[PDB]
């Protein structure tokens, strides 16, 4: 199932659409770009929805990336060992910090070969996530979305989840 | 330490 | 899903899956440009460049897909409650026993709402287009552009059509 | 530019930063693209903040494209007057429906040549603004800066602020 | 904020202010592409396209421009505290006649915070460059280009060098 | 009133 | 293939070719950013920038300029079959001495088949422009911008009028 | 210039020139999207969608192809006068017959000049590619798309190697 | 007839 | 008689 | 050995 | 120096 949490409320626009309060939770059905065909688990009524009205509501554990119990050197071993490539990152607990996580993701350079960097995800006050202030986001779920299909900020994209 | 927006 | 290898492809980074083209491969997980899939005929398991395969399902099940359907029908059936600017569908072809329209309804000054046609031409490897600036190796593909863009169309393809 | 808001906290990260917390209020000494030099009414500690993270926290009263008393009759004559052009536009508060803000633009019909298309801005829970759920922004100046550099939505760019 | 005029410019649109190359403007809103302006010289006011004049204010008052600055006191002052990476600074070319230099503290690898330098090129009619690519009017403009994207350079000029 | 696009 | 150098090019990559402002350079290759050029001048070749130059070639030529052709004439031959959305050419204009106009077949949701006329205004030293935001130094230059972007025209310069 | 159909392309708009797949055709004028071409086989002419064409021309004219030449060579004369950052070729591949290799002229920290190889692998029903994130008809088409955006290189191929 | 694209 | 941006 | 795009 | 890299 597709979970998500309404971030704000929704007022229907156009014909077709679901309304919904801030907080409420809902399943997605049809995933259609920015609108999407969304089931309130309150009414069971169904209808489209603004995808940047929402966020992913499951959670992160059952995720390909995210790694509760890994710490920074064991990151960078899993990371740097074969199997894996320019682009590999994974999503961890903050050592340095309780609270928080942090991304590590494996690079290539000229000087040295594949390298791990790591970047801090630092939290936001109603709750969201940040690696950089320019871009926000409501939920690791979205931070990884965004960074998987584009990199401003970091060196390289987020190619492919840490392999075993 | 971390890296950043490079 | 299913998707069917569109060209061959040679491992080159560590933990890519290489497979023969036009092969059947399954999709585990869709990290954006790097997917993991595992071969219908090997078993192994890996990563691979998303377009070097296109969406094998089946379309029936498809949201904005309604083969049995004519234009004028589609035209109703978009015009009626429930949708609105954007809203769209493909059916098949009325004129053609074998081609592919996409319908998709707008609005308008000299009337109101408007049902515009688009007829979705052909390749010889069996490709889709609409206009000759981008092509498609499936009719998902095409689907999946036109919402994220109105490249050449009159209106981005918002959502599809609501019975 | 003269007074923010944060709309977050945000923690020194870079040498030469300063730090604030939700809500403080900060003065602009100097735009520098994606980091403002401020000044903390609070503490009074000069800094460079990210001005993603803080939305103009002036008047609407003094915007030039801001017309609080005018209805939408007023509104849709003033912008057919001479001085105006296709572009032309501006943001009232709704008699009628109070709280909320309508915006006004006019364009030109290949049918019905010069007319004046209305837009309503939304009121978002957290106290923001929006005209499409696709995009919001925290404040009616974000949203016009938006607006007047991409028409993302609208029939035409807010070219230029109504004239008398 | 006062402008020049780089070109005449007649009025097009309903509510512009026309203009003469050379005359001086006071920009009174910047809304996008059209400006609010006031003619210094006829005390007229209208909108006139951003792209026609260039910032005629000083280079002293600018934070991020020093006169008299060598080229070691630039690297010193610029890797000192209260600046980090994006932090620059214009002074006047040391090895070259009559130009200009960009300074910027950038970050590598094995060198940790390095000091990259960049000649800012006279063109012929006034304007400069960094890079052939892109020229500006003036000074300003190219920092306002630079610091708003890194079009060439390694990093986008982020914050002007603190004393 | 009219609507995004 | 004979452009005119608009500003002077002092050589920075080994292998560049410099040049004055106004001098004679006769184009070789055009490897996108830069291109292999000659000097009409000291017959030394090596690569330049594109945006330091213009075509200087003749106008008639091209395949879009009709010299003597009037605002009515266009209409009939823009409309005229063979052509389409799209197509278009510029003429001598006739309604302000020294200027050119550009005419394009549009489709329009009301009266059909349209054709649109856009004033070409001068610029102060030889420039072009349709819109103050972007200008260019020859028609040549001003075509080439909008075929590959219908940047403020609701139509992209397809092809040029077909007699 | 001589180029090859991709696909067959079937006549929508007037001076539209239909032909098909592996057809030879002529190409007259290149109006960015749309480029007037003549047949080679019926002699017929009008305007065809670019990208459903592709190079037929030999390569050995080309001037970033180079046949018999070893990596070492290409090395040594990419590091050669008259050539920087950004200077490139294609040569045959010594590790791989039947393949191709992009060598192109890069700038370090700690090496300065420096030469990179890029393996250029080839497809099924014919095509190159460097990274499987874009494909490409033929070596031209490639090159073409690399010189206006360096996805992936460590740099532009800014202008072919010079001798 | 098909409203098609321009 | 003309048509603009 | 040759190199790669990121 | 460093050009326009
Ligand atoms: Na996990
Ligand atoms: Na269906
Ligand atoms: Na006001
Ligand atoms: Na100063
Ligand atoms: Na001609
Ligand atoms: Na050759």
């Amino acid at each position: 199932m597709n979970l998500v949490i309404a971030l704000h409320s929704y007022e229907p626009s156009h014909d077709g659409d679901l309304g919904f309060e801030k907080g409420e939770q809902l399943r997605i059905l049809e995933q259609s770009g920015e609108w999407w065909k969304a089931q309130s688990l309150t009414t069971g009524q169904e209808g489209f929805i603004p995808f940047n009205f929402v966020a992913k509501a499951n959670s992160l554990e059952p995720e390909p990336w995210f790694f509760k119990n890994l710490s920074r050197k064991d990151a960078e071993r899993q990371l740097l060992a074969p199997g894996n490539t320019h682009g590999s990152f994974l999503i961890r607990e903050s050592e340095s910090t309780a609270g928080s996580f942090s991304l590590s993701v494996r690079d290539f350079d000229q000087n040295q070969g594949e390298v791990v960097k790591h970047y801090k995800i630092r939290n936001l006050d109603n709750g969201g996530f940040y690696i950089s202030p320019r871009i926000t986001f409501p939920g690791l779920h979205e931070l990884v979305r965004h960074y998987t299909n584009a990199s401003d900020g970091l060196c390289t994209r987020l190619s492919r989840p840490c392999q075993t | 330490d971390y890296d950043y927006v490079h």
